């Protein structure tokens, strides 16, 4: 008799061919990456209460260089920029990794006077490039292109005009676009047909 | 206003890319590569068709399907295919 | 859930076609350079000088002892230990069957292209 | 990563509290509480804060977004730890929302009060904006927030608010709520809010409620009586209220169809294209009868502005990033109209995109979901003012720290 | 061609014209795309493994969310088949009952 | 409802069992089609795509090269005893022969 028992489909392809004691616990932990020996809780097994915590290794410091007083006062130093005006910035650096686009907006307008983005970043640039230059000999690859300021003023700019173009320059322009082509045909296709032309009839 | 056509590129690079973690697949060789699957799907599924018509059926069935890859596939190629997609039948009515 | 391999089934050994022969001896060669080889995980320069430098006096490669007096002896491979056993497909040796299983699934026929 | 922490979103409108990792607050709650003064009283879960009331006062803690009233948010505070959490402040690290106009001294304020009578092991104080930008899975967008008292637009940049870039309008939802209010008057309204009704029976479509009013109602004050109109009306925004697909206009209004609606004394009644108007000046504050002016902004207005203020490096992002919660976001084709106008005004050179959340809970409380998901990360647990930070730097540690 | 395309050339020196003005006016393209980016990247960041780490969690959220909520309507519907069967019970015994008279 | 699971993941395939099964739906190949023939036939299908896929990779590897060109095809579909006789009447495009000179034909 047949013996199957098992599922139809399976059973006719086959025949038809022939203690856990690993406590979980709360757990205080301290983050070694904190130097405030902050103590934080946790929900770790039993096995591994008062290993390091695995989430200090993300804690890469963007790295600014610190000027001291004396360095600043000798090369550092800016007609058009205090101290107290340039301890700031870089402040905002460290405490913003070194973005300028949101270092920017925290500037502190009421003790100081108001600077563009280009400005503020050509500012701890120069910072950044005297002090390694009172390093320099000690191979300090003297060779840093330091943020163009000024092409880079117009080139924030000559992008401004192309942005608000409410028709013509983004609409009608569409027309001298194709005009690019034009241009770009019709006047060789002019010129110069025309002195082919004349050579043709020449011969001719 | 598409005219969208379909191939089985994505599952023969899924195959490849796992059965070859380092080797790639031109383009005209993955043509030959869909072609060669459409051409055994046609050739499997045509012998089953024809079994079970020939049993009075109007239904073509895996067990079909088990005993058309045995004509048609030659004696190790056969025992490969069957042997996979028997267990595949059994990993599936399984549940998992 | 499921066992999460069947989707990849990389073996899937039922067409094996085993590596064997010279193909050892390929293997052999491969390990023999990879244990001379360098840094990285000018050496044709090297060739090059050493194949100016072939002659039948005494030189760089007339200086080559041979094969030895004392036989080969059998170490693990794995655990480095000796070896009564050899692999039957690539002729590798090991100690157990432990050692097989782990040269099974890391080392038989899988670095022989 | 994730450890036993509250996360508290203090909206306008309501106030929500939970845990870290949750996919929704453990409680949602009005802002606009209830109180007495007895020192004072207070009424929060709905349930007795709904109780007409020998006396009342509907005090409403906070002006413009930022706390005023310390005593009522403390009192809100508590009854939060001790009516929903119901566990001990000292254990748990505390996240809280608050406005990105916020001052100093309101946060050091709340860093301080926190620190000395919830004697928290840890403080973090973030803004909407920021936290509803994690909920949505993006570090750099506009945000767009138009809730119950200001409808805003704020860019976030690599996680951080540009100020100069925020943009504010008073078209909300308590402008919405004066809309009804004028439109309900306009058109005769009996608005009665649901306290006052012991029994009713029904009527016909537009004529006055067959209704029996309670004889055991006190004499109960203004305030809290408009509070509890209010939530009728704001009830009819949910049931009644559509934006306009496009640009309003009274001949496709008229085409457009009516809903059917019910106050709670029973009176019924259709509404038509008013329900389209009123929305549209959240969009075009220009046809407005009564707050007639130039200097207010709508949305779509309010969300380019607010990218036009930033530099033209990051619109870009900014643009392709809009990300939009609040309340009044929820009103029927409000999205879709936002959609069209910012297509329409959006410059060529740049790729317009909102994200795609709709539920109510992600639309309103994406702070809190932010919150959520932010208290459950291990590179934020280094972020934390710790109680530390507060007894070494004092109150101003949360200058320092977070922005 | 025909002489009269002196007109439509002329039109098209106008084209020109236009053209010459307009390049004066505001120009046609945003030309010289960031020449000059001395500033070196930071190593990854502190911030950006934040950034990073948060873009993993909340798609790990939302697929969570709607896994938990697809779970929910699926129990739903799958006491509902269990209930229809607990009236399929009664049909059971009916039809039972039936095939007893007909034994 | 439940998060949908497909068949081809199931099973555990990657030879699309939805589209092979709805090939065979609307192909009338058959009248009434079970719930097992496209699961075992896409199986195979694959199969025989992964036995085929290892002879030409295996090939071009011989070549240096590593991109399976046709020729990575002609070459293994002829050099393996039984994919030859499977696909003995098919023609590989761009793939080429097998330098089988006769022996009788050389220098002598
Ligand atoms: N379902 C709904 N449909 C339409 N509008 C609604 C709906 N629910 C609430 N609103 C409107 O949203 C307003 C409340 O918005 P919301 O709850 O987002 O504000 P909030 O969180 O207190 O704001 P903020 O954080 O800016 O202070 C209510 O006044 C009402 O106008």
């Amino acid at each position: 008799k047949r013996p199957e028992g098992m599922h139809r489909e399976v059973y006719a392809l086959l025949y038809s061919d022939k203690k856990k004691v690993r406590p979980w616990k709360w757990m205080p932990f301290t983050n070694p990456a904190r130097k405030d020996g902050a103590m934080f809780f946790h929900w770790r097994r039993a096995a591994e209460e008062g290993k390091d915590y695995p989430f200090a290794r993300f804690n890469k410091t963007v790295q600014v260089p610190v000027y001291s007083e004396q360095e600043y006062q000798l090369y550092l130093h800016d007609d058009a920029w205090t101290k107290a005006e340039t301890d700031h910035l870089f402040d905002l650096s460290r405490r913003f990794d070194l973005r300028f686009v949101v270092i920017h907006d925290r500037y502190d307008h009421q003790q100081f006077k108001k600077r563009s983005v280009e400005d503020l970043k050509e500012r701890y640039y120069h910072i950044c490039a005297k002090l390694a230059n009172v390093r320099a000999v000690p191979g300090t690859d003297l060779k840093i292109p330091v943020f163009d300021a000024g092409h880079e003023r117009r080139r924030k700019e000559q992008l401004e005009r192309l942005y608000n173009r409410t028709p013509e320059q983004v609409a009608e322009e569409e027309y001298l676009l194709q005009e690019l082509r034009k241009i770009e045909a019709r006047k060789k296709e002019r010129e110069k047909r025309s002195q082919d032309l004349q050579k043709l009839i020449t011969a001719a | 206003k598409r005219s969208r056509k379909e191939s089985y590129s994505v599952y023969v690079y899924k195959v490849l890319k796992q059965v070859h973690p380092d080797t790639g697949i031109s383009s005209k060789a993955m043509g030959i590569m869909n072609s060669f699957v459409n051409d055994i799907f046609e050739r499997i599924a045509g012998e089953a068709s024809r079994l079970a018509h020939y049993n009075k059926r109007s239904t073509i069935t895996s067990r079909e399907i088990q005993t058309a890859v045995r004509l048609l596939l030659p004696g190790e190629l056969a025992k490969h295919a069957v042997s996979e997609g028997t267990k595949a039948v059994t990993k599936y009515t399984s549940s998992k | 859930m499921v066992e999460k391999k069947t989707s990849v089934r990389s073996q899937d050994p039922g067409q094996r076609r085993v590596l064997d022969r010279a193909a050892r001896q390929r293997r052999i060669n491969r390990q023999l350079e990879a244990l001379e080889n360098d840094n990285f995980q000018n050496f044709q320069a090297l060739l090059e000088e050493q194949n100016l430098s072939v002659a039948e006096g005494p030189n760089y490669l007339t200086a080559c002892a041979g094969p030895p007096s004392r036989p080969q002896r059998p170490f693990c491979a794995v655990c480095g230990f000796p070896s009564p056993y050899t692999c039957v497909s690539c002729g590798a040796r090991y100690c157990t069957v432990r050692c097989l299983g782990t040269h099974q699934e890391t080392r038989c026929l899988k670095w022989t292209v | 990563d994730e450890v036993g922490a509250l996360v508290f979103d203090i909206g306008s409108y309501t106030v929500r509290a939970g845990y870290a990792g949750e996919d929704c607050p453990k409680v949602d709650f009005p802002t606009a509480i209830g109180m007495v003064v007895e020192g004072p009283t207070y009424y929060i879960d709905t349930n007795a804060l709904r109780v007409p009331r020998e006396n009342m006062e509907a005090i409403s803690p906070l002006k413009n977004g930022m706390v005023e009233d310390w005593d009522s948010f403390q009192a809100i505070l508590d009854h939060t730890y001790k009516m929903h959490v119901k566990s001990e402040a000292s254990l748990h690290p505390v996240l809280m929302s608050e406005a990105p106009w916020n001052t100093r001294a309101k946060r050091e304020k709340l860093t301080e009060l926190m620190f000395e009578h919830y004697n928290i092991p840890a403080f973090f104080l973030c803004k909407t904006a920021v936290l509803t930008a994690f909920a949505n899975g993006r570090s750099t967008g506009l945000i767009l927030d138009s809730g119950a008292t200001h409808t805003t637009a704020i860019p976030v940049h690599d996680g951080y608010v540009l100020q100069q870039g925020i943009v504010k309008s008073p078209l909300a939802g308590d402008f919405i709520t004066m809309q009804c209010r004028e439109l309900f008057q306009e058109m005769n309204i009996e608005l009665v809010p649901p306290y006052m009704i012991a029994s009713k029976e029904a009527v016909r479509e537009g004529s006055p409620a067959n209704w029996k009013r309670k004889e055991k109602l006190p004499q109960v004050t203004r305030s809290w009586h408009n509070y509890m109109c209010n939530c009728v009306i704001q009830d009819f925004q949910a049931s009644v209220l559509q934006v306009s697909d496009s640009t309003y206009d009274e001949q496709v209004a008229a085409q457009m169809p009516t809903v059917h609606y019910e106050f709670p004394n029973g009176y019924n009644c259709d509404f038509g294209a008013e329900r389209l108007k009123i929305p549209e000046g959240l969009f075009d504050p220009s046809n407005v009868k009564g707050l007639s002016g130039n200097t207010m902004l709508g949305v779509s207005h309010v969300v380019t502005t607010s990218v036009g203020m930033c530099d033209i490096d990051i619109r870009p992002g900014l643009y392709g990033s809009v990300i939009v919660a609040g309340g009044n976001t929820l009103i029927q084709s409000f999205t879709d109209r936002l959609n069209r106008e910012l297509s329409q005004k959006t410059p060529p050179s740049m790729r317009l995109k909102l994200i795609a959340n709709n539920t109510t809970v992600e639309r309103r409380f994406s702070s809190w979901i932010g919150g959520s998901i932010l208290a459950s990360l291990g590179t934020f647990q280094q972020m934390w003012i710790s109680k530390q930070e507060y007894e070494e730097g004092g109150k101003q540690c949360v200058e320092r720290k977070c922005p | 061609k025909s002489h009269a395309e002196i007109a439509e050339q002329a039109k098209h020196e106008a084209e020109i014209e236009t053209r010459i003005a307009e390049l004066r006016k505001e120009g046609f393209w945003s030309l010289k795309r960031l020449p000059k980016v001395p500033e070196p990247p930071r190593p990854k960041g502190h911030w950006d493994y934040l950034c990073e780490e948060m873009q993993w969690l909340s798609a790990d959220f939302a697929q969570e969310r709607r896994w938990k909520r697809g779970v929910a309507r699926k129990v739903v519907r799958m006491v509902i088949r269990h209930h229809e069967e607990q009236r399929q019970k009664e049909e059971r015994a009916r039809r039972e009952e039936q095939a007893k008279l007909r034994r | 409802r439940a998060k949908a699971k497909s068949r081809s993941s199931r099973a555990g395939l990657q030879f699309p069992v939805g589209r092979v099964h709805r090939l065979l739906r609307k192909g009338n190949y058959a009248e009434r089609v079970g719930a097992g023939a496209p699961v075992y036939l896409a199986a195979v299908l694959e199969y025989l795509t992964a036995e085929i896929l290892e002879l030409a990779g295996n090939a071009a590897r011989d070549n240096k090269k590593t991109r399976i060109i046709p020729r990575h095809l002609q070459l293994a579909i002829r050099n393996d005893e039984e994919l030859n006789k499977l696909l003995g009447r098919v023609t590989i495009a761009q793939g080429g022969v097998l330098p089988n000179i006769q022996a009788v034909l050389l220098p002598k």
